[PDB]
C-alpha cells in the first residue's frame, strides 16, 4: 500500500461552522493577525489576546460544530492504511480527533491545550483561562510542532495531499516542493486554487464536504 | 522549515 500524508487547513472545517481568514483582509474575527496571532501581540496585551483565544476556545465546543463529511473520509482513509497514514494538520480545532483520526500531527497547536510558559508542557484545557498561562497556539515567528517526524513522513510519501489550505503560511505552504523532491504524487483537494497549487501534479475544485470524501473514495477503491 | 511565516512580510 502507498505511503500517504494528509496536510490539512482551516478549509476543511469551514462547512463545520468553523469560519476561515477572509484574504481580502488580514483579519482574523475582525482582529489585526499581529494583534492575536504573533507573540508580541500576546506581550502588549495578554487580556485581549487570552479573551479572542477564550472565545474560538468555547466556539469550538458549540453544539452545532461537528465533523464534516471530509473530516470523516479521513478517518476511513486512516482505518485503511494504519501506519502508512500519517494526518498533519494547521487547525487548532479537534475535529480530526471526533471524527475518529488519530495520532494527528497539529503543526500549529490545539485550542484544546495550554502551556505553562516557562515549562514546554502542554495541558488539557477546555475552559476560558483567566489570571502567565498561554495557549498552546503556534503564533507567527515560532517554531511549528512536529516537524522532525513531518519531514519524515514527506520524504517517505508515495502520495501527498494537502485539504483546506490556501498555501500562504510556511513551512506547511513548502510541504509541496518538498515531497515532490522525494517523489511524492501531490494532489491539491480545496475550494480555489492555492498560492501554490501550480506545484501539484493533480487538484480538484469545490466544497471540501463533497471533493474529500470523493478523492478518497477513488483512492480506497484503486487499492483493491 | 523556519518559524511560521506569512507569505507578505
Ligand atoms: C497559526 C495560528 C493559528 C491559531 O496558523 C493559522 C493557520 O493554521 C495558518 C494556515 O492557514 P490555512 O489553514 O491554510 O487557512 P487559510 O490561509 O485561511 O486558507 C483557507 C483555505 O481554505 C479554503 N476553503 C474555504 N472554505 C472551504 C471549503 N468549504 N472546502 C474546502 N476549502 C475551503 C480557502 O479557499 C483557502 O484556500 O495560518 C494561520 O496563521
Amino acid at each position: 500500500k502507498p505511503r500517504v500524508l494528509v496536510l490539512t487547513g482551516a478549509g476543511i472545517s469551514a462547512e463545520s461552522g468553523i469560519r476561515t481568514f477572509r484574504a481580502a483582509d488580514g483579519l482574523w474575527e475582525e482582529h489585526r493577525v499581529e494583534d492575536v496571532g504573533t507573540p508580541e501581540g500576546f506581550d502588549r496585551d495578554p487580556e485581549l489576546v487570552q479573551a479572542f483565544y477564550n472565545a474560538r476556545r468555547r466556539q469550538l465546543q458549540q453544539p452545532e460544530i461537528q465533523p464534516n463529511a471530509a473530516h470523516l473520509a479521513l478517518a476511513k482513509l486512516q482505518d485503511a492504511l494504519g501506519d502508512r497514514f500519517l494526518l498533519v494538520t494547521q487547525n487548532c480545532d479537534n475535529l480530526h480527533e471526533r471524527a475518529g483520526n488519530t495520532n494527528v500531527i497539529h503543526m500549529h497547536g490545539e485550542l484544546l491545550k495550554v502551556r505553562c510558559s516557562q515549562s514546554g508542557q502542554a495541558l488539557d484545557w477546555t475552559g476560558d483561562v483567566t489570571p502567565p498561562l498561554r495557549p498552546h497556539v503556534v503564533w507567527f515567528g515560532e517554531m511549528p510542532l512536529g516537524m522532525d517526524e513531518i519531514y519524515m513522513a514527506l520524504s517517505m510519501a508515495d502520495i501527498f495531499i494537502a485539504i483546506g489550505t490556501s498555501g500562504h503560511v510556511y513551512p506547511a505552504a513548502g510541504f509541496v516542493h518538498e515531497a515532490k523532491l522525494h517523489g511524492a504524487h501531490t494532489v491539491e483537494l480545496n475550494l480555489e486554487p492555492s498560492q501554490v497549487g501550480n506545484e501539484f501534479a493533480e487538484k480538484y475544485y469545490g466544497p471540501a464536504s463533497q471533493v474529500v470524501p470523493e478523492f478518497v473514495e477513488k483512492l480506497l477503491k484503486g487499492l483493491k | 522549515g523556519g518559524a511560521k511565516r506569512h507569505r507578505k512580510i
